[PDB]
RNA sequence: GUCAUCUAAUUAGUGACGCGCAUGAAUGGAUUAACGAGAUUCCCACUGUCCCUACUUGCUAUCUAGCGAAACCACAGCCA
RNA sequence: UUACCGAUACCAAGCCAUAAAAAGAAGAAAAAAUUUUUUUUUAGAAUCUUUUUAUGAGUAGAAAAUCGUGGGGUUUGUGUUGAAGCGAAAUACGUGAGUUUUCGUGGAACAUCUCCCUAGUGCAGAUCUUGGUGGAAGUAGCAACUAUUCAAAU
RNA sequence: AUUUCACUCAUAUUAAAUAAAAUAACUCCAAGUGGGCCAUUUUUGGUAAGCAGAACUGGCGAUGAGGGAUGCUCCUAACGC
RNA sequence: CCUAUUAGCUGGUUAUUUUCGAAAGAUCUCUCAGGAUCGCUGGAGUUGAUUAAUAUAAUUUUACCAGGUAGAGAUAAUGAU
RNA sequence: AUUUUAAAAUUAUUUGAAUUUUUCUUCUUAUAAUUUAAGUUGUUUCUAUACAGUACUUUCUUAACCCACUCGUCUUGAAACACGGACCAAGGAGUCUAGCAAAUGUGCAAGUGUAUAUGAUUCUUUAAACAUUUUACGCAUAAUUAAUGUAAUAUGUCUAUUGUAGAUUUGUGCCCCACUUUGCAUACAAUACCGGUAAGCAA
RNA sequence: UAAAGCUAAAUAUAUGUAGGAGACCGAUAGCAAACAAGUACCGUGAGGGAAAGAUGAAAUAGUACUCAGGAAUGAGCAAU
C-alpha cells in the first residue's frame, strides 16, 4: 500500500522481485522483465508478481529526499563539503564507505560547524 | 476505453532539436527561436526552423542563382540558411547584400570585390530583427544525386530512377528490360 | 501438407489502416499521346502568343530604357 | 563503437530481433546473386532492369589512353583565368585572351552555356564541338586547333 | 539479395585470410630507407648519390 | 590478436546422437581427462572465442587535413582564453593573462631547478604542486602492462628554438614541450579537453602569425591555407538581444496558462 | 476346395481329384535307400505339462556388525 | 414491481510518465524574541523553468532514455586510523535495472557520474562446456567354485 | 483551345449535414510477417463432424479485468499508481 | 588433414523503463517447412496545418447512375411436369 | 515579486431609478470591509517536558481472508498425457573485414581526397604528430550510342526558357485581412536543345 | 632481334634465434603447456593428449613443552 509521512508519499514499498526467484536459487530476486510466450506475469494474470510500471513513480516535488526531508550527498573529504554551505538545510551529508577514521572525524566536525546533518555519523567508532 | 486515433496523442513529424553540437550554431538557434517566439515574424519562425534542418535540406546556393533571385529587388538582402558557393560560369557580380550560414572563400572574395558584403545570422538579427527588406532564399533541395535514385523503382514503367550499378558501359545493366530487342523495355 | 489456398480476411482492415488513398488530381495532365494535329496546333498558338507578348514587352522595355 | 550497436539493445529478448517464427537461418534464399531469373526475379526486374543478356560488340583490348579526352564547356573559358584579368580583357576592346585549354587539362570544348556578348576570345584545343565553334565565332573569337 | 542495392560483387570466394596483409610498418620503413640513403651519401664522401637522367 | 588457430588444434568429432550427450564435438581417445570433453566452440572450455580477434581490424583512422588544421587552430584559440583554461583543470588564478608569453631566454635555461623557479615566479606554484602530488599508482590491470602511474597534464611549453629548454623543462611531472612548427593536437587538447595552459616563447608567439598566413614566408607558412571562418560574427547573443533595435521589435511579454 | 482316412469332435496330418489366381523339366522335372541339434502329423511308453496344487533342500532375500554404489529427478505426488 | 450487490469499464480528486500546448534570457516575505536581534528562504540550468489539457494493453518488430562490466585518455580523488572482494543487513534512494551506506570478514590496492574513447561488456535454459554437490540411500548390493571347528602365539 | 483585359458568383455560419478533420500529405531506410484459427450471418462438398473449402464484419493470436462454477474465441468491458 | 565443409531443418540466443506496433493476404518461383516482391510496421525528414477552414472522411443528405441476388413465374420464353 | 487581480457575492453607510411593493426586491453612485470570490483553515489535547522502550519507523518470521497450475519453446491452440530443465558456480552466442547505399554530424566546395613516396635539430612516448617549388590518381564537374563517334536555348543579351500554385519581400486600405509587388524550394505541365532510333530530303 | 648464360638493390618472411613494445589475456582466460608440458596417461599403430600457480615480511620464525592416547590425533595454564 501507499506510505505517507508528512508531504512525502511513497506510492509502493516491498520492491518488485523477479518471477520464480522464490523457488529457484539460480534466479536472483533482482527484477527482470519476463519475455516468455505464456508467462503468467507478462500476461498479468491476477495474483502473481505484478511488474513495475511508470505509474508507481513518486512525485517530482518530493522525489529524492530522505525521511529527514532533504537530499543526500556523499562526500569523500572535507573539500567536497563546500557547496553545502549554501544549502545546509536542503542537503544532508553521507561519508563514503572507503573513508578512514582519520578523515571521518574531520568531516564530522566540519559538518557540525557547517550546520549540516550527517547520515552515518557514528560509523567506525 | 476511448476510441481515438493514435490513442489521443497528437503526432508531429520532423526535427524537434538541432542535432549538431556546434556551439555557435546552438547559440544561433537559441537566439533565433527566441526571436521567433517573441516577435510575430513568420520570417523569424522560418529561419529558426531552417537552422534546425539536416545538411541535405540546406543545400548550397550559387552566386548565379543568388544574383538571379535578387535581380528585381536590388536594395534588399538575400537571406539563405545554406552556404553560398562561387559560380565560375558567372561573368560578373553586382553589389550583393547577402546573409548566409557559410560563404565559400571564392564566393566571399567575389562579393567583397563586387562591393556587396557577406553577413552572418547574428548580424542579420542585429540589423533586421523582423526581416524588413530581406528575401528568404534556398538552393535546390531535390537536385542532389541521391534523389535521382528515389521515386518509382528503376524498372517500373516510365521510371526515371537512376539504378545502382558498378559502372555504365554497354555491358552493365543495359540488355534485358532496357530495350525492346531483349524481352521488354522498362 | 495442404495449404490454405486463399482468403481475403483482414485485407480490408489492412487497406483502411492507412486509409483508402485517393489520387493526387493534379491540375495539368501530360498530353504526350492525345489528339495530335490539335496539340501541335496548340503549340503553335502558344508560340505565337509568347512571340507577340514578348515583343510588346521588349518594345516597352526599349522605349522605357532609351 | 560496439556499444552503439543495435544488437546490444536486444540483449535479453531471446530472438535477437530476428523473429520467433521465421528465425535467422543461414542463406535461406541462396548465396550471392543466386536466385536471379528464378525466385529473386522480381527484385532483379524492379531494381536492375537490364541486368541479364548482352548487347554490342567486343573491344578486345581497350587502351583507354587512346580515347581519353576531358571536356570543358563553353561557359567556363572566361572563368578559367583570374578575375582581374577578366576585368582587364573586358574593358579593353583591342585585345583578346588566348586560352590553351589543353594546358589546363581539357581536350574537347563543348558548347553548353553563354559567352559574353561582343567579347572576343581565342581558344586552343584538340577538339571542338560544332556549337562551341559557332558560339566562339559569334562572340567574335576564333577556335585554334592544336595537338 | 533484397531491396534497392547494387548487385554484390565481392571477390572473396577463395581463402583470403591467407593473403590479407596490413602495413603496420609503413613509417618505420620510411625511416629506414631515409637512414640508408643518408648513410650512403655520407659514405660516398660528398659525391651526390643521385644520377643525372 | 589471439593465436590464429587457438582452440581449434584438436581432432574434430561430434559423435553425439544416441549417446545421450550434447551434439558438441568431443576430443577422441581415452586414458586422459581431456578425452571426451567438449571441443572447440565458444561455449566450451578451451574452445576458442566467438569471433577471434584479427590483426586486420581498422586500427588507425584517416582524418582530413583541413579538419586537423581546424582542430589545431581551435585548440590554440581555446588555450587563449582564461575561462576555458581554468575549467580544463589548471590552477591559473595567479596568472596575469592566459595567453602568457615569456622572453626568448626561456629557450636557453638548462636546469630543472631554474625552470621550476621560473614556473613558480610566474604564479604557477599551485599548478606545480598539483602536478607533483598527482603522481599515483593507477587502478586495474593496466599497471601489470607497463602502465603503472597516472599523472595529470600541466603547462605545455611551446618553443621556437631549443637551447636547453627541452632538457630543462622535462623531468617535471606533467610538463611537456612542443616546437611551434610541429605543434600537436594530441598535446594541445589532452583527452579531447578544451583549453590547455600554454606558455609561449616570444619568438614562437610571433612565428604563429607567419605560420598561419600573415606575413607569408616560403618554407614556414602553411601554403594556401585559410584560417577557418566563424558562422557568427559575434557570439554575444544576449548583447545583441538587449540591443535597442531588437528590443523595439519584440512585442509585449505574454503570460502562461 | 471336394471325396476318403485319422478323432468324439480335425482351418491340422495323410491318400486321392485337378480348366493349376500363378506347377513343370540342368530357373532342372519325378522318385529315392542312407544321413539330419532341419520342418510337420499320429501312436506306444513316460511323466506335476495339466486336473490342483502340497511338502521339502541349497543359495539369496530378511535382521545385525562392517562396507557401500547407480539409473532417475521442472516442482512434486489421494481421488470423482 | 422495487431495493440491493457487483469490474482493471464510467465519474470526481491526487500523483507518474507520454504527447501537445500557454509562456519565460530580478525584487523582500513571513515567523519568533526585544525600535534591535534570531530562523527559513530571497529562484532563472532553453533536451531548462512554471503552468494547462488529453492520453496510458500489447507477441513478432522498431526506437529513445536510462543501469551496469574489462580497459584508455582527461579531471579529482579514496586507501595499514584497512582497498578490492565476500556474508548479513538499511527508519536509505530509485519505478527499475541498480546506487549508496552499516556491521562482520578481509589485508592491498581502488574509483572517477567532469567529459569522451574502446570492447572478448550483462544468462535460467542450448540432452550447453568445465568443475563441484545432492535426493535416491546407509538403499541395491558385498550369492559360482560343498566347510569349517578347537586351542595357542603375535 | 490557349492568352490578356474587363464585370461578378453565398463567405457577416462557411455554394447540404456532421466531424478531439492537419493525429495531414509526401519522401527515404529498414524490421517482422507471408502455417492461422474462432463467432454471427451467407454458402460449396459431405450422411454428418470440434470435417474440408470460401464471403462480410468482429475477435482469438498479440490480451489481461468482472461474469458464464470450469474454459484461448461467449456477455460486459479492454489495462499507469 | 581439406574443415569451424554445407544445412530452405531442430535447439539456444544474456539489464531496466518508456513510446509506436504487425502479419498469417497477394504475385512470381523445381515453389508448398523456403525466398523475392507488394501489403501491414517503426525510425528519420521535409512540405503543410496551426486561421472552430480547406485539404480530408469504412458517415449521412440531395441529385443521378449500374445491377438481376432474395423473392415471383410456369398460363412470359427454354427446360421439365 | 507587476491577474489569489479584476469583477462576483455579502455586510455597513450612500446616489437615482425600476418593479413583481420589499426585514435575502432588483439595477448603479460612491466609500470601507469581508468571502459565498481567489483548490483548508482554526482550537484543544497527545506524542512529551524523551533521547530509543512495551511507544513510533523499518526489516524478518509466522498466521489469517481473497487470489494464485512449471518455466523456456515450437505452435491457431501448452498447466499439458508436447520437448529441455536434479542443484550450484564460472564460461556461453549478430562480431570483424571488404564493398555499396541511406541517414545524420563535420570540413571544404566545382571541386574534393594528398595515394605511394619524400623532408625534417621528431625519434621513450614518436608505429604519431608536422609538411608537400605556382596538369600524378580516384570520385565529381555531361550525356548518349553496339559503334566510327557526336555532345546540351544562342550572340539577339553579364539577358540567366514559359506557365499555374507557392515561401519571403514591397506599398494602400507598429498589432487583421483584401488589393498590388516580388515569385525561393517544390509539384504539375509546356517548351527548346544534346545523344540514339524512326520518317522526309540527301553532293 | 627467339631458339645460350650471369647479375646487386628496392620485395617477402604463421620458421629458428635475439632484442623492444602493446587501449591484448590474467590460471575454465592467454600457446596444448605460467608448474617435472608435448609431460602423465591412452591406442598394435598412424596418432590422441591432460590436470596442476598464491603460507608468511621473515620459516636464517614451518609449530618447542605438558597432558591424554598403541598410534593417528586432540587439548592446554604452553608456544612462533
Amino acid at each position: 500500500a501507499v506510505k505517507k509521512v508528512g508531504k512525502i508519499i511513497k506510492k509502493r514499498t516491498k520492491k518488485f522481485t523477479r518471477f520464480q526467484s522464490n523457488r529457484f536459487m539460480r534466479v536472483k530476486p533482482a527484477w527482470r522483465k519476463p519475455r516468455g510466450i505464456d508467462c503468467r506475469v507478462r500476461r498479468r494474470y491476477k495474483g502473481t508478481n505484478l511488474m513495475p510500471s511508470i505509474g508507481y513513480g513518486s512525485n517530482k516535488k518530493t522525489k529524492f529526499l530522505l525521511p529527514n526531508n532533504k537530499y543526500k550527498y556523499v562526500v569523500k573529504n572535507v573539500k567536497e563539503m563546500e557547496p553545502l554551505i549554501m544549502n545546509h538545510t536542503k542537503y544532508c551529508v553521507q561519508i563514503a564507505h572507503n573513508v578512514s577514521s582519520k578523515k571521518r572525524k574531520q568531516i564530522i566536525e566540519r559538518a557540525k560547524q557547517m550546520n549540516v546533518s550527517v547520515i552515518n555519523a557514528k560509523a567506525r567508532l | 476505453g476511448i476510441a481515438l486515433k493514435n490513442v489521443g496523442r497528437i503526432k508531429k513529424h520532423g526535427r524537434k532539436h538541432l542535432v549538431s553540437k556546434n556551439p555557435y550554431l546552438r547559440l544561433l538557434v537559441k537566439l533565433y527561436n527566441f526571436l521567433a517566439r517573441r516577435t510575430n515574424a513568420n520570417f523569424n519562425k522560418i529561419i529558426a526552423k531552417r537552422l534546425i534542418m539536416p545538411k541535405r535540406y540546406r543545400p548550397p546556393l550559387s552566386l548565379s542563382k543568388l544574383q538571379y533571385h535578387m535581380a528585381n529587388h536590388p536594395n534588399d538582402i538575400a537571406v539563405v540558411v545554406g552556404s553560398i558557393t562561387d559560380d565560375k560560369r558567372l561573368f560578373s557580380l553586382k553589389q550583393l547584400k547577402v546573409c548566409a550560414l557559410r560563404f565559400t572563400e571564392t564566393a566571399r572574395k567575389r562579393i567583397e570585390d563586387a562591393g556587396g558584403e557577406c553577413l552572418t545570422f547574428d548580424q542579420l538579427a542585429l540589423k533586421y530583427p523582423t526581416g524588413k527588406k530581406c528575401v528568404l532564399l534556398r538552393g535546390p533541395t531535390k537536385a542532389r544525386t541521391a534523389e535521382k535514385h528515389f521515386g518509382k523503382a528503376p524498372g517500373k514503367p516510365k521510371s526515371k530512377a537512376r539504378p545502382y550499378v558498378r559502372s555504365k558501359g554497354r555491358k552493365f545493366e543495359k540488355a534485358r528490360g532496357r530495350r525492346k530487342s531483349r524481352a521488354y523495355k522498362k | 501438407a495442404k495449404s490454405k489456398n486463399h482468403t481475403n480476411h483482414n485485407q480490408n482492415r489492412k487497406a483502411h489502416k492507412n486509409g483508402i488513398k485517393k489520387p493526387k488530381k493534379h491540375k495539368f495532365m501530360s498530353r504526350k499521346g492525345l489528339d495530335p494535329n490539335f496539340f501541335r496546333n496548340q503549340k503553335y498558338c502558344l508560340k505565337g502568343i509568347q512571340k507577340k507578348k514578348k515583343e510588346l514587352k521588349l518594345k516597352a522595355k526599349q522605349e522605357k530604357n532609351n | 563503437a560496439t556499444r552503439f550497436k543495435k544488437n546490444r539493445k536486444k540483449r535479453g529478448h531471446v530472438s535477437a530481433g530476428h523473429g520467433r517464427v521465421g528465425k535467422h537461418r543461414k542463406h535461406p534464399g541462396g548465396r550471392g546473386k543466386a536466385g536471379g531469373l528464378h525466385h529473386m526475379r522480381i527484385n532483379f526486374d524492379k531494381y536492375h532492369p537490364g541486368y541479364f543478356g548482352k548487347v554490342g560488340m567486343r573491344h578486345l583490348n581497350l587502351l583507354k589512353n587512346r580515347t581519353y579526352c576531358p571536356t570543358i564547356n563553353v561557359d567556363k573559358l572566361w572563368g578559367l583565368l583570374p578575375e582581374e584579368k577578366k576585368k582587364e580583357f573586358s574593358e579593353n576592346k583591342d585585345i583578346a585572351p588566348v586560352i590553351d585549354v589543353t594546358r589546363k587539362g581539357y581536350f574537347k570544348v563543348l558548347g553548353n552555356g553563354k559567352l559574353k556578348h561582343n567579347q572576343p576570345i581565342v581558344v586552343k584545343a584538340r577538339y571542338f564541338s560544332s556549337v562551341a565553334e559557332k558560339k566562339i565565332k559569334a562572340v567574335g573569337g576564333q577556335c585554334i586547333l592544336v595537338a | 539479395v533484397a531491396h534497392n542495392n547494387v548487385l554484390p560483387n565481392v571477390h572473396l570466394h577463395k581463402w583470403w585470410q591467407r593473403h590479407v596483409r596490413v602495413n603496420f610498418s609503413k613509417n618505420i620503413k620510411k625511416k629506414k630507407r631515409r637512414l640508408l640513403r643518408e648513410k650512403r651519401r655520407k659514405a660516398n664522401g660528398g659525391t651526390p648519390i643521385e644520377k643525372l637522367h | 590478436a589471439v593465436k590464429l588457430g587457438a582452440g581449434y588444434e584438436t581432432s574434430a568429432e561430434s559423435w553425439g546422437t544416441g549417446r545421450a550427450v550434447a551434439r558438441i564435438p568431443r576430443v577422441p581417445g581415452g586414458g586422459t581427462h581431456r578425452a571426451g570433453q567438449g571441443a572447440f566452440g565458444n561455449m566450451c572450455r578451451g574452445g576458442g572465442m566467438f569471433n577471434p580477434t584479427k590483426i586486420w581490424r581498422r586500427w588507425g583512422r584517416k582524418v582530413n587535413l583541413k579538419e586537423k588544421r581546424y582542430a589545431v587552430c581551435s585548440s590554440i584559440a581555446a588555450s587563449g582564453v582564461t575561462s576555458l583554461v581554468l575549467a580544463r583543470g589548471h590552477r591559473i588564478s595567479h596568472l596575469k593573462e592566459v595567453p602568457l608569453v615569456v622572453s626568448n631566454d626561456i629557450e636557453s635555461l638548462s636546469k630543472t631547478k631554474e625552470a621550476v623557479n621560473f614556473l613558480v615566479s610566474l604564479g604557477l606554484k599551485d599548478e606545480v604542486n598539483r602536478l607533483v602530488k598527482s603522481k599515483k599508482i593507477r587502478a586495474g590491470k593496466g599497471k601489470m602492462r607497463n602502465r603503472k602511474y597516472k599523472i595529470r597534464n600541466g603547462p605545455l611549453i611551446i618553443y621556437e628554438n631549443d637551447n636547453g629548454v627541452k632538457k630543462a623543462f622535462r623531468n617535471i611531472p606533467g610538463v611537456d614541450l612542443c616546437k611551434v612548427t610541429k605543434l600537436n593536437l594530441l598535446k594541445l587538447a589532452p583527452g579531447g579537453s578544451i583549453g590547455r595552459l600554454c606558455i609561449w616563447s616570444e619568438s614562437a608567439f610571433k612565428k604563429l602569425d607567419v605560420i598561419y598566413g600573415k606575413i607569408h614566408e616560403k618554407k614556414v607558412t602553411k601554403k594556401n591555407y585559410i584560417l577557418p571562418k566563424s558562422i557568427v560574427h559575434n557570439p554575444d547573443i544576449y548583447r545583441i538581444i538587449h540591443s535597442d533595435k531588437v528590443q523595439a521589435s519584440l512585442l509585449a511579454k505574454k503570460k502562461p496558462c
